[PDB]
């Protein structure tokens, strides 16, 4: 059995949702920001936001909406997690004691159901009569908001339309009415149904169905003054209400896809829109009131306000301020001015909230040689792409290096006092036949520049057809100084060539330190790329030199240095190259029993292979024979996202279902098959999508050695910006912290009454397993925050049986000191 | 036609072992390539070292049943090879034998468990028709594949389906009843008659397992998931109805009927809880998941179903594999 | 695909036993001795008739590839019955078959089993499986004798006397190489042909084609009377040698 310990070093920074209401009190205007498993509560002021409370939930916050039923003084909060945990929460403050009360709780998971494509959707009736949930195809779950429904029981209404895009509760209807855009083989349409709590079924909807755009995205519930709904698409915006039909198709919104929406005026006259390129729009509803006292819609107008961060959620705060909640870049508070500045923009940034965004790759390097170490991450995407310099300093100090293009992989080369960064920028087919970038980025603003003149794939006589306006990815290798972080050089790869892997090392008897990039020729017709290159560069005297190229028949997803030899994975093949004295690559041995060899890690002569669906495989080079040989493989199928080697017998992996697991050799050599059976000895639902594992630690080391109860340090970055640390424990320390967790779970009150053991349970759509071999360090480190009566209640009767002795009883203060030592690993 | 008939005389030296691919019925399956032909083959067998009964009888059953069955939807046993045997010293020979099967591209379990593959309605039609054509062939020969699981369902990238492990397969006879092991199918795919202790069961045990697979392709989640036999019967009762003498006259005949009673006498909600499934398949699912094995449909009747009757084996629809979503979604 | 398990009568003069100095009369005796040894032992064990013949078919085929001088007859026959039990789903422990063999064999004959009777048999299982090329499924004239008699309609007592008499001839044909010469369908027709001549029954009258005097052709196609007379001549040679008379 194996024993490990995982702590969060940086909490999730990406904003997954944001809402405005009156949750804390009936008077205050609150802005509830939702990050992964984290809920931040702010109070809107004239200068900005004032934080008041932040709580953690044992689940990924999927739905978050504020509502106020009849008879409540202030708004209540509804939250549905990714694991279908539903709850209703209330804010209660008695002076300085701020507590969140769980009014209702329950699990709304159905035994049978196909999860929908567009994800979990949560809407609440305007009269707060029911909560609408779209969890499965062909099923609409209704939670009636009755005073007696504290268990949040719900029923399912059969839905004829299986593929739904978005749904909202309509305003101004006699009966509760839903409006949804669905997709059938005849395109996309919008339809309406009336929900009946009494009959528990659908009746015919108010207004008829209309054939809408094939790329209809979002539904906007227009309030009572206008009524009806607005459908946002890629090229057209349409308003549907009864017989009234309006459709505007401005040419500006065709350039970029609209992703978010928010209401500014409660009367419904103005709406906010945002696209993937960060532009902020204003949807204006002109009013035509008829000499009958009624307010029909004259026309619809769209005006460009300015550029914001690529936002996941927009929310308008009063007095012209808007919170830009971003998942791909830094969140912002922006001011909307009535007058445009000298540049024509009505938007001015107030504050910038740092968001590590998607951490695709990262490397630990002691730049300042302080023995501490800094973490350099490839963070952000598109215009929000950047490099982040993180150091421990009690708060983390983060330096941001904007790139304005999407970073891919990073590697450090001390010989050149610089970093190697793979990056991609988006250009559009212009009228000249070539491409034109939307904005300048790091690849374009390099001091020196070069382009690959390779003729390896120049065998295609007929170049593929290009139409005007189609987006293309341009991949570059950036050479960035380690002190100034200035783009010293940018090498642009071939057309339709994607940069996938990057390594910096010496090879063979060659003393020169090289930058090596593994690429792939990506064409849209491809049923998996069948062309690629392994290119060797040498950065010397401010110029990047093409040393050699090796043609491969697939995608070079990952490369790694192996005993002075180059280990590269090409589609299903894992190949080992030798660096000859002629400065060229030579194949030694191959392994083929893979589907898509993605992630590779090495330690000595052993090799850990992370497959798309075969999980992890152990490979041995064996220097005598000169060929690979399978040692052991994990037979439980898993979709790998990142792999890592812990020690000579333990291996760490990450799944696409936000789950971490640890495999180990059976360590009992009876049958040769038991050895060949990698046994999954650790299971843990992390809740985050791990992209890169990295050995190292950011803590300041002033010669302190072995003073930690934990052994090893593995850092990882996630999509939501969360950075964590994994470490192994002894059996004595594991049982101590594990027995403590069970005591803390019975003591600590969870938000929404969510069981901690259910939250950390390994969870796919097909399997649900309890957590094993892992100590939730975030739960253990919470012991230093509970009140003193709760501390003694946890340490009461607690006897530790570490071995080589007898079960000594634990003191309350002895456990406080131990956790304080565990807080020093991060 | 005798060159390929000469068996047991070839050695395993002609096959280079790539590695182990999974755990089969009685032993683990390994992968190898023939030196002469260069073909990938599936290898797996047993050992002759346990002299209590010499050659295993469960292995002899899999050799006898598989050499009689030949079908496009059944894994064909290629040959049988042995370890290096000593000349003139056949008495000291402790060498084992190996069964040589045909190797397939993927396994249904690994594809679904990872969550990468997607099955359209036409893909499931291509899947189920091939599955029932082979099952009807083997049921016509009066054999029962007592271990229908996703790991024993193999598919090539062309779209062709084949059944694999027949080590747990025995012969069926309607006249002569032989008591068999009540627990024989994986708990998630076990028919209700085996949960209740039926020792002489019908070929309808495989139809129930494939019925749980049919619904599993539409929900992407196994239908009945329980760790205990009684808890499994409870989940079956909540969907297919509680075992009652009304829908199952011989349910009283089963021994564990009075022992293993569900909490309540639940009503059948199969059509309600599967409202998102097409009508052609939902009627098939209702018949395949019938409690009474005498009222449960046969393998041929599934091929004469509105869902599978008009399916063409020429339109072999392979499961959709993601392309660049494997590196980063869209 | 599947191996061929049938030779010609002329080929029996070149068996491995014949080429080592054994005369034709001795090998035929060794086959009859071994056949009843498999027959008598399995009968004591209460085995199904298909299991007995399956071991006898293994026995006959085995000594087409090996010599009686190199492999003891009774050790081989015990191994055939042991394997035939696992094939036909009528299994027996190796110790139980050895116990039955020692009871019915004298000290000299059981001496072939050596110091360890079980191991000398269990070892031979590897050589038996390789010799039979792992062709375990064996068909017997019993099922065809019944499948063809079921299609006969007439005097119930006359048809049943035909079946038992032909069934007796099938048990006796196991002592001969007929199992290797012809398919089981021809043997089942030949024993019907022999029992029909002895009982003076005109089987064509009980068939669906009462005037089709070659009644067997609707059962087994392409069978001349020369083959039936050859099989009948060989079966009655067993009775005439031992001087015993037809069952009748
Ligand atoms: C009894 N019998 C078996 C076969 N038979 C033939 N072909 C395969 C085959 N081929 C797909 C395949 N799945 C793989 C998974 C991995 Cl992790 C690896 Cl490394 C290689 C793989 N190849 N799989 C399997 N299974 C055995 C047990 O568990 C899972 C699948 N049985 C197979 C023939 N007779």
């Amino acid at each position: 059995m194996s024993y490990n310990y995982v702590v969060t070093a940086q909490k999730p920074t990406a904003v997954n949702g944001c809402v405005t209401g009156h949750f804390t009190s009936a008077e205050d205007l609150n802005l509830l920001i939702a990050k992964n498993t984290r809920l931040e509560i702010y109070v809107v002021t004239a200068e900005g936001l004032r934080p008041v409370k932040e709580v953690g939930m044992y689940g990924k916050i999927a739905v978050m909406e504020l509502f106020r039923p009849k008879g409540e003084s202030k708004d209540l909060l509804f939250i549905l997690t990714a694991k279908y945990n539903a709850c209703i929460l209330e804010y209660k403050q008695s002076g300085e004691s701020i507590d969140i009360i769980t009014r209702a709780h329950g699990n709304v998971q159905d035994r049978i159901g196909r999860p929908s494509e567009t994800g979990i959707i949560g809407i609440i009736d305007p009269e707060c009569r029911m909560i609408g949930l779209r969890l499965y195809d062909g099923l609409f779950k209704v939670i009636p908001l009755d005073r007696d429904n504290k268990e949040l029981k719900a029923f399912n209404i059969r839905l004829e339309e299986l593929h739904v895009i978005d749904v909202k509760f309509l305003y101004g209807c006699q009966a509760p009415t839903i409006c949804f855009v669905y997709q059938d083989p005849q395109g996309r349409h919008v339809k309406t149904y009336e929900v009946s709590l009494r009959e528990k079924e659908f009746n015919k909807g108010p207004w008829k169905q209309e054939n809408v755009e094939a790329e209809a995205s979002m539904v906007i519930a227009v309030p009572e003054p206008f009524g009806g709904a607005i459908i946002i698409g890629q090229e057209s915006i349409t308003y549907h209400n009864g017989d009234k039909y309006l459709a505007i198709a401005p040419p500006i919104i065709k350039q970029s896809t609209i992703v978010c929406h928010n209401r500014v005026d409660p009367n419904g006259s103005r709406y906010l829109l945002g696209d993937m390129e960060g532009r902020l729009f204003m949807l204006l509803l002109e009013k035509e009131e008829q000499m009958d006292g009624t307010v029909t819609l004259k026309d619809l107008r769209v005006e460009l306000l300015g550029e914001t961060s690529i936002a996941e959620c927009l929310t308008y705060l009063d007095n012209g301020v808007v919170f830009v909640g971003s998942r791909l870049g830094d969140s912002q508070l922006v001011k909307l001015n009535v007058d445009s500045n000298e540049q024509g923009s009505y938007v001015v940034a107030m504050e910038t909230f740092t968001n590590l965004g998607p951490i695709v790759d990262m490397c630990v390097v002691d730049l300042e040689r302080q023995g501490q170490g800094q973490l350099v991450t490839c963070s952000g995407a598109f215009k929000e792409g950047s490099l982040r310099i993180i150091r421990n300093g009690q708060k983390l100090h983060i330096r941001t290096v904007p790139l304005y293009e999407s970073p891919r992989k990073i590697c450090y080369q001390e010989v050149s006092q610089c970093f190697g960064v793979l990056s991609s920028r988006i250009e559009v087919q212009d009228t000249s036949g070539g491409t034109t970038a939307l904005r300048p980025s790091a690849s374009t603003q390099a001091l020196s520049s070069s382009v690959s003149s390779s003729k390896l794939f120049s065998s295609s006589t007929a170049p593929h057809e290009t139409s005007f306006g189609e987006e293309v990815e341009v991949h570059n290798l950036l050479i960035i100084d380690q002190h100034t972080f200035e783009v010293l050089h940018a090498h642009q790869f071939l057309q339709n060539e994607y940069a996938l892997s990057l390594v910096s090392c010496k090879l063979g008897k060659d003393p020169n330190t090289y930058f090596i990039v593994g690429t792939a020729m990506v064409y849209p017709e491809e049923a998996e790329p069948k062309q690629g290159r392994i290119v060797v560069f040498q950065y010397s005297d401010g110029k990047l030199q093409t040393v050699a190229e090796k043609e491969v028949k697939g995608a070079v997803y990952s490369m790694v240095e192996f005993n002075g030899k180059l280990l590269a994975s090409i589609n299903s093949t894992v190949r080992l190259y030798e660096w000859t004295t002629e400065k060229e690559l030579r194949t030694e041995c191959n392994h083929y029993n893979n589907i898509m060899a993605l992630y590779l890690k090495t330690k000595g002569d052993f090799i850990l292979v992370g497959d798309l669906m075969r999980s992890v495989l152990l490979l041995a080079y064996k220097p005598m024979e000169g060929n690979f040989e399978e040692i052991a493989r994990d037979f439980n199928p898993n979709w790998m996202s990142a792999v890592e080697i812990l020690d000579d017998d333990n291996f760490l992996g990450a799944e696409n279902a936000f789950n971490l697991f640890v495999c180990q050799k059976d360590s009992a050599a009876t049958t040769d098959e038991e050895r060949q059976h990698l046994q999954e000895v650790g299971l843990f639902h992390l809740g985050e999508f791990v992209n890169v594992f990295c050995h190292g630690s950011l803590v300041m080391q002033n010669l302190g050695e072995t003073s930690t109860p934990t052994q090893g340090s593995v850092l990882f970055g996630t999509v939501n910006g969360m950075i964590g640390l994994v470490t192994s424990l002894s059996e004595s320390w594991y049982n101590l912290l594990l027995d403590m967790q069970n005591r803390l779970n019975k003591v600590i009150k969870s938000v929404g009454k969510i069981e901690h053991s259910f939250w950390r349970s390994f969870h796919t759509e097909r399997k649900t397993e309890p957590a094993t071999g892992f100590i939730d360090g975030d739960l253990i480190e919470s012991f230093l925050d509970i009140s003193r009566p709760k501390m003694q209640e946890v340490v009461a009767n607690l006897q530790y049986d570490d071995g080589s002795g007898m079960k000594r009883e634990a003191t309350a203060d002895d456990l406080i000191k131990v956790v304080e030592e565990l807080t020093r690993i991060h | 036609g005798q060159t390929e008939s000469d068996w047991g005389k070839r050695c395993v030296d002609k096959f280079d072992i790539i590695g182990i691919i999974g755990e089969g019925t009685y032993g683990q399956v390994y992968k190898a390539k023939d030196k002469d032909t260069g073909e990938l083959v599936a290898l797996k067998k047993v050992r002759l070292d346990n002299e209590k009964e010499g050659f295993p009888i469960t292995a002899i059953r899999e050799i006898k049943i598989l050499r009689q069955l030949i079908h496009r939807s059944v894994v064909n046993m290629k040959e049988i090879v042995t370890d290096k045997q000593d000349a003139l010293d056949f008495k000291k020979d402790k060498g084992a034998f190996y069964l040589v099967f045909e190797y397939m591209d993927h396994d249904l379990m690994g594809l679904l468990e990872s969550g990468l593959v997607h099955f359209s309605e036409d893909h499931i039609k291509s899947f189920m028709k091939q599955l029932m054509e082979g099952l009807e062939y083997c049921h016509k020969k009066n054999f029962l594949h007592r271990d229908i699981k996703c790991s024993n369902i193999l598919l090539n990238n062309s779209g062709q389906i084949k059944l694999a492990d027949f080590g747990l397969a025995r012969l069926y006879n309607s006249e002569e009843s032989r008591p068999y092991t009540n627990k024989v199918i994986t708990l998630w795919y076990r028919p209700p008659e085996l949960l209740l202790g039926e020792e002489r069961y019908t070929p309808a045990i495989d139809v129930w397992s494939c019925g749980c697979i049919l619904g599993e392709l539409f929900t992407k989640k196994p239908i009945f998931q329980a760790n205990l036999e009684l808890a499994q019967l409870e989940l079956i009762s909540r969907l297919c109805g509680s075992p009652c003498p009304a829908v199952w006259p011989d349910v009283i005949k089963l021994p564990y009927f009075n022992t293993m009673k569900p909490k309540k006498q639940y009503r059948r909600r199969l059509r309600e809880e599967f409202s998102f499934i097409p009508s052609a398949a939902l009627d098939l699912l209702d018949h395949m998941l019938t409690l009474d094995p005498s009222k449960r449909c046969t393998a041929e009747q599934t091929l004469q179903s509105d869902f599978l009757k008009d399916v063409e084996l020429s339109k072999m629809a392979p499961p959709d594999l993601p392309h660049w979503q494997d590196c980063h979604e869209l | 695909t599947k191996p061929c398990w049938y030779w010609d009568k002329k080929d029996l003069a070149h068996t491995p036993s014949q080429l080592e100095g054994l005369d034709p009369a001795t090998e035929a005796r060794y086959r009859r001795e071994g056949a009843r040894f498999i027959f008598d032992v399995g009968t004591r064990l209460g085995l199904h008739y298909d299991t007995l013949a399956t071991g006898i078919i293994y026995f006959h085929r085995f000594y087409m590839f090996h010599s009686f001088k190199q492999f003891p007859r009774y050790v081989t026959g015990a191994c055939c019955l042991f394997l035939a039990g696992k094939v036909e789903e009528t299994p027996k422990k190796c110790k139980d078959i050895i116990k039955t063999a020692r009871s019915l064999l004298n000290d000299v004959q059981f001496g072939q089993f050596g110091d360890d009777p079980k191991e000398e048999v269990m070892v031979l299982e590897r050589i038996l499986l390789q010799t039979i090329k792992f062709d375990l499924q064996v068909e017997h004239p019993y099922q065809f004798l019944l499948k063809y008699a079921k299609q006969l309609k007439g005097d119930k007592n006359k048809i049943q006397k035909l079946v038992q008499m032909a069934w007796t001839f099938v048990n006796d044909s196991l002592c001969t190489t007929l199992s290797l010469q012809w398919e089981p369908e021809i043997i089942a027709v030949a024993v019907m042909y022999l029992a029909g001549r002895l009982c003076k029954f005109e089987i064509q009258e009980w068939t669906s084609k009462p005037m089709y005097r070659r009644w067997w052709e609707q059962f087994v196609q392409d069978v001349p009377v020369d083959v039936l007379e050859d099989i009948c001549h060989q079966i009655l040679d067993l009775y005439s040698q031992g001087k015993q008379q037809m069952p009748h």
